[PDB]
């Protein structure tokens, strides 16, 4: 009876990786596809730039589907955002999803919502070192499957990132801190933890690169083990 | 790639095959060299193989 | 227009006095944003105006009304009737309206009765006001031909061949009546003065000194009808060139240069031109130094300087008319008849003042 | 700047509509959300023009000239007026055709080609087809490039034509060496295997890009181009070359993680598709997970001999502990080897078959029919428990198969079809004894010329049984339920159900479902929702294609979107229909399962990713009915 | 099975041209230069016209044209017949 | 100062690695692309290039000398690098390649490498780099020989009788001596056996009986 609670946290935290990935520079544009992943999570969209005086900004438009297997819990989503960093070098996204669960237990088919957004700034301290401190808020409505309950986590923390490049090589290494904490949630996975991240991707020319990543939501009440994954890619 | 210290790639010259020209009966002449593939000879010398200095 | 200049600061002034909107008589269906070169003209106190659609509504110009409806549809059902293109000009002369088409057919209606017509085939499609003098209706055509038409019936015409680079810019340049010489722009910018007496005369000027690919004559030519004042023509290509040349000799030519496309009108010893960026300027006849200047109406579509009660109209593409004075170069007064805009030119003839919008509504403005 | 009016002026009988559907470059968007190219572009208007041209000369007209095009533009740039002032003749009507010329005693098949009925109409289109048709029987003799030059005669005396086609043959050429050039790392049997010009022979200049067309379809070089450059000596003397240049071919992706709860997920592929630059595609792939492992080697050798007969085959391993929901959950440990050969007879018919061993050792299995009846044949033990079904396999057979392919866009099609057969029966060396075919065949027919609107017609039997008094294997069973088969269901939700035998679990775990079972605390029959599949199936889908959504220029072609209607069975032509109160029969046909909804394939750099939105119209026999399907790398 | 198309492409007419009398400078012109030749001793040049259509066997006919060292005769030697 | 990084560059060439050296190389041109130092700061870039298995790059900074500077007094040098780095090109040095060697890929820089070898003994046979030059030119005909030998190899399995004896008459051409040669007359005897005249076959039979191999 946390599989949902779970779902929903990992969903959560792919919002707005997307625009994370972005930043850190590996963010693909146009047709992107991503998963993320007992769980898999596929998202696909698309999303255009302008070049504008004041602000550049950003619209984009995303279709999700969510599974995790142990007994399931599924969903599909479409949802849609805007982000705009300014000429000051504040940076504000905006974000929502409407979804559609489907779970097996029997079946049942919910109705839910979320929508979220963070807000930090892009301080360089150096040209290829940068500081991000942010804070973020997700508000959804979930319909009990157990008694109905409208969520507020939220978060705040501060990421850290180097880059280190070359001829064709580029490592970028980020890794973050953050305080997350639950407001509200009625009716399961309770938010009361900090979020260790640590990662570097690593482009070594073309289509050869060494993906890390290193996760632990750890201090808190239902702690998370270590996720820990690598990838890599190779070509000859 | 794993090469070796001396040069870079594998290197098969010293294990290179002799080179002999061919026999033919008489009434048969083998057909005459088109191109230039002959191999000159040296009427120098030099240090061989990777007792050679390639040093600029 | 410009496309990195977009909705510039926007003109501020308080009424003086305030104008008379009247009869928005939705003349055929509208002319869409699809550009035109379109315009009432009136005589006897009864406006005759026309819309794209190839429908030809009467009105009067205290009342509108009046309406003789012709739907003008000949030579256009090779396979299947289509609408005239109507896209000449409307102008009335010997109770007879010439209204090109992009059908490449100059018809020509009746004041008495719109029914009784005739139809002469021009080469390529009528973009051109058909201004008609010498008992010679004269239509230059997109393709860079002056066809004239008898004045009944059609019979006599003559082909006057001019040159077109075939990838210039659009709008299009009139004859123009200078004693008795149809004085037409180019569509290379090559201004020239054909007598109109079977297409003799055949000298073309060039006005055009602009430079640069895409730009020579791509970008800068004549889209303006010339005006005869003091026996001197002034002719504007887009991109610069105020060339004014001797009807006397016409090769010797001076120069100062400011740009238009949309016809300027030289009234007074002051040339009203819109400029390159569409700013409203009054020049020196025979100088080149600006009177006046207005450039905060810097970006809307501007359509004809006209002179109206001393006031000089010119209308935007947001439907509000602006009355530009002219001693000071600022505005009087400036008032919206219409939500949308205006794309067509307006008309100070009989002391009355029409002007056409992009719905087709003929406005009559008392001042 | 967006374009205004195309303007078609000096018409005679003919309308401006409809030669607007047939340019590159429209003036209006008549219909909802199809906007292709409104950014005007100067090379879409010249072909605009040369089509223009075609379509006239194709009518009847030879005294069809353009004479000028004038593009103005509008003072406000936001717009484009285009006129294109043309004239026309009279209708005209072919007579007969004079071939003048060389034609060096080849007049006999020439000049048999390239006639013309008395008294039809003028056709611009059938002198270029007859033209080409000149230059093939040419091509053939060894005149890779004759010059066929065709103009007409123009008679209006009559209102006639004649053509006059000037076939000027040359002087044979001879292919001296196909050399291969710009192959970083491919040996040259790789490029010379996918020839059809040969070495030696004489020139065909279509011989040469026929040979050309399937360098481009190995896919392992990026670009091919065709040099045909003439050695010194004389001009009958030729060495064709290809200029490739080499691609990624070739990937080593290893993906190793540590998980919540002590788990790890091992996930590797080698993948080489140019393997030690044969040219034959090799690699080796695997994953570890406590929840699966599934290992499996793969050794292809395409064109292995000189008809192209190829050579290929597995060595692989299939373990896992449990078979998740909608299926039974059992330990397996299996492992095998196929070895298949591949008989080309046809460009696009190919013929397969080979021989395949796999062992199966099956364990802990929960009642179940398709079980009970597969282990009462051998005579092992059927038990309450799943410790006393426990058993050990050879399992030995013949392959076969057969494929047609004339798929037209390959990874969008709209015209084309393929039929893919795939079949066993055993081989003695077996301790089974059971045969199979199956086939599934998709048509794509275009309803215009746009490729917008497609009809897809879709379809998938199939059909085994067991052979003498052997059964049919359970875990060689047929399924139904997804992308490819009936969406709108869960995956493998369609067919027999298990009716359970009352289940003494031996490690029976708090609560374990087991459903009906004696430990969970049922002592009576009765079925699931989790389906073990049939010997036998169908699966009939009709797709009707709509245009893209997009009202975007850049996704028309990589973005299809489809409404649909699927409908199925699944079902055991030997079953016990006898053991349920109220069980739906499967030994003859059961009830149709039907689904309708809309779905949406996108090409994606994850492969193609494919959501669909459909509602069975109810349940139908206990089948778990989706409101929303997504499934990974499902293809067109 | 690919269509193994080899050798020089003869004509039937114009292999009935070849006359005792004729140059090896005129032999090359009306049949092409033969792509294949004797690569021990004089010239012989061997136009094959070899046909594999691999649903139908062989069809070889061999013209051993030999120019010897003068290069002004040449010695018809056609064998029209399948290997 | 410029003397320094070269002071330095020199440490990390020879106490160093030659992937190393290239820092400061790169680090002086900086300075000056051509200019002042001209290209001698780019000749030990040609051995550091060489030496850090960027041979794309060391070609380029050979042509790069000899265009800028036409005649040169390690004009020695010069005929022998270029041959060296296309002859590691032949080998399996950098990225792509499966550990091949086994003449049959590509017959382009081969033929190159024996242009630039050949123009070596023959350009300065008072060299000590052409005794090393001479037994790269006796392994790169027999990799030369190697290639018309896989082709014709091939075209005896593609049944390509005409292509065989062409292949076989050119390897009598170009490389009369090769040991390759020698394995590739028999399969010139078994294509021309193929064909109707059998004359021919028993001339190249005899070729093989005559020593050979």
């Amino acid at each position: 009876f946390s599989v949902d609670y779970k779902a929903f946290l990992n969903e959560v935290n792919n919002l707005n990786k997307r625009m994370g990935d972005l930043r850190d520079i590996n963010g693909e544009a146009g047709a992107w596809a991503r998963i993320m992943s007992n769980y898999t999570h596929v998202q696909v969209g698309v999303d255009k730039k302008h070049e504008l005086d004041g602000l550049d900004l950003f619209t984009g438009f995303t279709v999700t589907h969510t599974d995790s297997s142990a007994g399931k819990t599924k969903s599909v989503g479409a949802g849609l955002y805007a982000s705009a960093m300014f000429d000051s070098g504040a940076y504000i996204d905006l974000i929502g999803k409407y979804v559609h669960h489907d779970n097996e237990y029997r079946d049942y088919s919910t109705h839910s919502w979320y929508a979220g957004a963070e807000a930090g700034y892009r301080y360089h301290v150096t040209e290829d070192a940068w500081i991000e401190p942010q804070a973020e808020l997700v508000y959804g409505s979930v319909s009990g499957k157990d008694k109905d309950y409208n969520p507020l986590i939220g978060r705040t923390g501060v990421d850290v990132g180097k880059s280190f490049s070359g001829k064709d090589w580029k490592v970028t290494a980020r890794a973050g801190l953050g305080y997350q904490f639950d407001l509200l949630a009625n009716g399961g996975e309770k938010d009361s933890r900090m979020l260790m991240s640590v990662g570097l991707n690593a482009e070594i020319r073309d289509n050869v690169r060494f993906g890390l990543e290193f996760e632990k939501s750890a201090f808190g009440k239902y702690n998370v083990d270590n996720a820990v994954c690598a990838n890599f890619r190779y070509s000859f | 790639s794993r090469y070796k210290r001396q040069v870079s790639g594998d290197e098969a010259y010293l294990e290179a095959a002799p080179l002999a020209e061919l026999h033919a009966p008489a009434g048969m002449i083998l057909p005459v060299t088109s191109g230039d593939y002959a191999i000159p000879v040296t009427n120098g010398s030099g240090a061989v193989g990777k007792a050679l200095d390639i040093r600029p | 227009e410009e496309d990195v200049v977009k909705m510039s600061p926007l003109p501020t002034v308080e009424n003086q006095f305030t104008p008379t909107t009247a009869w928005s008589t939705s003349v055929g269906s509208g002319i869409g944003n699809f550009y035109s070169n379109l315009h009432p003209a009136l005589a006897d106190n009864v406006v005759y105006a026309a819309d794209r659609a190839g429908l030809v509504k009467a009105l009067n110009a205290d009342d509108g009304k009046e309406i003789w409806s012709v739907s003008l549809a000949e030579k256009d059902g090779w396979f299947s009737k289509e609408p005239a293109l109507l896209s000449g000009g409307v102008t009335v002369s010997g109770g007879h309206v010439y209204i090109g088409s992009e059908k490449a057919q100059v018809y020509a209606l009746n004041t008495s009765d719109g029914t009784v017509a005739w139809q002469t085939k021009v080469a390529g499609e009528a973009l051109s006001r058909p201004v008609v003098s010498d008992g010679l209706v004269l239509i230059h055509t997109s393709n860079g031909q002056l066809q004239a038409l008898n004045e009944a019936d059609g019979a006599v015409k003559w082909t006057v061949n001019l040159d077109m680079p075939s990838l210039s810019l659009r709008g299009e340049s009139a004859p123009t009546t200078a004693f008795g010489a149809a004085v037409v722009g180019g569509d290379n910018g090559r201004v020239s003065a054909v007598l109109m007496e079977q297409g003799q005369m055949i000298w073309q000027q060039r006005i055009s000194q602009a430079t640069g690919s895409t730009e020579i004559d791509r970008l800068s030519d004549v889209d303006t009808t010339p005006v005869v004042v003091n026996g001197v023509v002034f002719a504007l290509a887009y991109n610069g060139n105020l060339t004014a040349l001797d009807l006397r000799s016409g090769q010797i030519m001076w120069k100062r240069e400011l740009g238009s496309v949309n016809d300027f009108i030289v009234d007074g010893n002051r040339i009203y031109l819109v400029d390159q960026n569409d700013r409203v300027m009054a020049l020196t006849i025979d100088g080149g130094v600006t009177l006046w200047t207005q450039s905060d109406l810097l970006h809307r579509l501007l359509t004809s300087p006209v002179l109206y009660n001393g006031n000089l109209v010119v209308g935007d593409s947001e439907g509000y008319l602006h009355w530009i004075n002219v001693e000071d170069g600022r505005f009087v007064a400036q008032q919206k008849v219409d939500s949308s805009g205006f794309q067509t030119e307006p008309v100070a003839a009989d002391g009355k003042l029409l002007i056409q919008a992009k719905d087709g509504t003929v406005y009559s403005i008392t001042r | 700047a967006e374009i205004q009016q195309i303007n078609i002026v000096g018409n005679h009988a003919f309308t401006t509509d409809e030669l607007i559907s047939h340019f590159q470059l429209r003036d209006e968007v008549p219909w909802w959300n199809v906007v292709g190219d409104r950014k005007y572009q100067k090379q879409k208007l010249a072909g605009d023009l040369e089509t223009l041209r075609s379509y006239y000369l194709d009518r009847g007209y030879a005294r069809f000239n353009i004479d000028s095009t004038q593009v103005s533009l509008t003072p406000d740039k936001k717009g484009i007026y285009v006129t294109v002032n043309i004239t026309e003749g009279d209708q005209y009507k072919l007579s007969g055709v004079e071939v003048s010329g060389n034609l060096a005693g080849h007049s006999a098949e020439i000049e048999q080609l390239t006639k013309i009925e008395p008294g039809e109409l003028y056709n611009g289109t059938k002198v270029t087809k007859m033209e080409d048709d000149i230059k093939k029987l040419l091509g053939r003799y060894g005149y890779a490039y004759p010059r066929v030059q065709s103009m007409p005669e123009i008679n209006d005396a009559d209102k006639t034509v004649k053509l006059r086609v000037n076939v000027d043959a040359g002087n044979r050429f001879y292919v001296r060496k196909i050399r291969f050039e710009g192959n970083d790392t491919s040996k040259d049997a790789v490029l010379r295997r996918e020839m059809r010009q040969m070495e030696g022979a004489w020139l065909g200049s279509d011989l040469v890009d026929q040979g050309k067309e399937r360098l481009n379809r190995l896919g392992f070089f990026e670009t091919v181009d065709t040099d045909t450059q003439r050695v010194p000596g004389s001009p009958d003397q030729v060495d064709v070359v290809y200029k490739v240049k080499e691609r990624n071919t070739g990937s080593f992706n290893f993906g190793i993680c540590y998980g919540t709860e002590s788990g790890v997920s091992f996930q590797a592929g080698v993948q080489q598709d140019n393997w030690l630059g044969t040219g034959y595609a090799v690699g080796i792939n695997g994953t570890k997970n406590d929840y699966q492992t599934y290992a499996e080697l793969s050794v292809t050798n395409p064109y292995f001999t000189v008809d192209g007969v190829s050579l290929g085959g597995r060595l692989f391993y299939n373990d896992f502990q449990a078979d998740d929901a909608d299926l039974s959950d059992y330990t397996n440990k299996s492992y095998g080897t196929d070895v298949t050969l591949g008989f080309p007879i046809n460009e696009y018919n190919s013929l397969r078959a080979g021989l395949g061993y796999v062992h199966n050792s099956l364990s802990n299995m929960q009642p179940q029919v398709a079980m009970w009846r597969y282990l009462y044949s051998m005579g092992e033990h059927p038990s309450t428990s799943d410790q006393d079904n426990s058993f050990k396999t050879d399992d030995f057979t013949f392959n076969y198969g057969w494929t047609y392919n004339k798929l037209d866009r390959g990874y969008f099609p709209t015209d084309g079809s393929r039929v893919n057969l795939t079949g066993k029966v055993t081989i003695p060396g077996s301790d089974n004894e059971y045969y199979k075919v199956t086939l599934d065949t998709a048509t794509y027919v275009p309803i215009d010329d746009d490729h917008k609107w497609v009809v897809l017609g879709r379809t998938r039997w199939g059909y085994g049984d067991g052979l003498g008094g052997k059964e049919m294997p359970f875990y060689e069973n047929f399924y139904a339920g997804g992308s490819s088969t009936v969406r709108g269901f869960q995956s493998n939700t369609i067919g027999p159900k298990a009716v359970y035998f009352p289940h003494q679990a031996s490690n029976y775990d708090p609560d374990y479902d087991y459903e009906c079972a004696t430990q969970d605390g049922a002592k009576d029959l009765c079925k699931s929702d989790d389906a073990v599949g049939g010997n036998a199936m169908a699966v009939a889908s009709l797709e009707f294609i709509t245009p893209t959504p997009f009202i975007s220029d850049k996704y028309a072609n990589s973005v299809r979107t489809s409404f649909f209607w699927d409908m199925g069975t699944v079902w055991d032509t030997n079953w016990d229909s006898s053991q349920y109160s109220g069980y739906p029969d499967y030994s003859d046909p059961s009830n149709i399962r039907m689904s309708a909804g809309i779905a949406l394939q996108w090409m994606s750099p994850l492969g193609p990713l494919v959501f669909s939105y459909a509602q069975p119209f109810k349940k139908y026999d206990g089948d778990k009915a989706e409101q929303f399907q997504f499934n990974i790398g499902k293809t067109w | 099975r690919p269509d193994i198309n080899q050798g020089n492409y003869l004509t039937a007419n114009d292999v009935s041209k070849i006359r005792v009398g004729m140059t090896q400078q005129q032999v090359a012109y009306a049949l092409g230069t033969p792509l294949m030749s004797d690569p021990f001793g004089t010239n012989t040049w061997f136009y094959v016209f070899r046909q594999q259509p691999g649903h139908e066997g062989v069809t070889q006919q061999t013209l051993t044209l030999t120019f010897n060292s003068s290069g002004v005769l040449t010695n018809i030697d056609n064998k029209p017949a399948l290997s | 100062p410029p003397n320094e990084i070269y002071a330095t560059a020199q440490q990390k060439l020879q106490d160093g690695n030659w992937r190393q050296a290239i820092t400061q190389l790169e680090a002086l041109d900086n300075r000056y692309p051509f200019g002042p130092y001209s290209q001698q700061v780019q000749l030990d870039l040609i051995y550091a290039y060489y030496k850090n298995a960027d041979l794309p790059l060391a070609q380029a900074a050979i042509d790069r000398f000899i265009r800028l500077n036409p005649t040169h007094p390690n004009i020695d040098y010069v005929m022998y690098m270029r041959g060296l780095t296309n002859m590691a090109l032949d080998d399996s040095a950098l990225q792509g390649f499966f550990g091949v060697d086994r003449s049959d890929r590509d017959p382009q820089h081969a033929r190159a490498a024996f242009s630039d070898f050949s123009k070596l003994v023959r350009g300065y046979p008072n060299s000590q780099y052409t005794t090393d030059a001479t037994k790269r030119l006796v392994f790169l005909k027999d990799r030369l020989a190697k290639y018309e030998y896989s082709v014709a190899e091939y075209y005896t399995e593609r049944g390509a009788w005409v292509a065989v004896v062409n292949r076989v008459e050119g390897m009598l051409r170009d490389y009369p001596d090769t040991q390759a040669t020698r394995d590739a007359l028999p399969l010139m005897e078994n294509a021309y056996r193929q064909m109707q005249m059998n004359a021919q076959a028993e001339k190249v039979a005899k070729i093989i009986a005559a020593n050979s191999s």
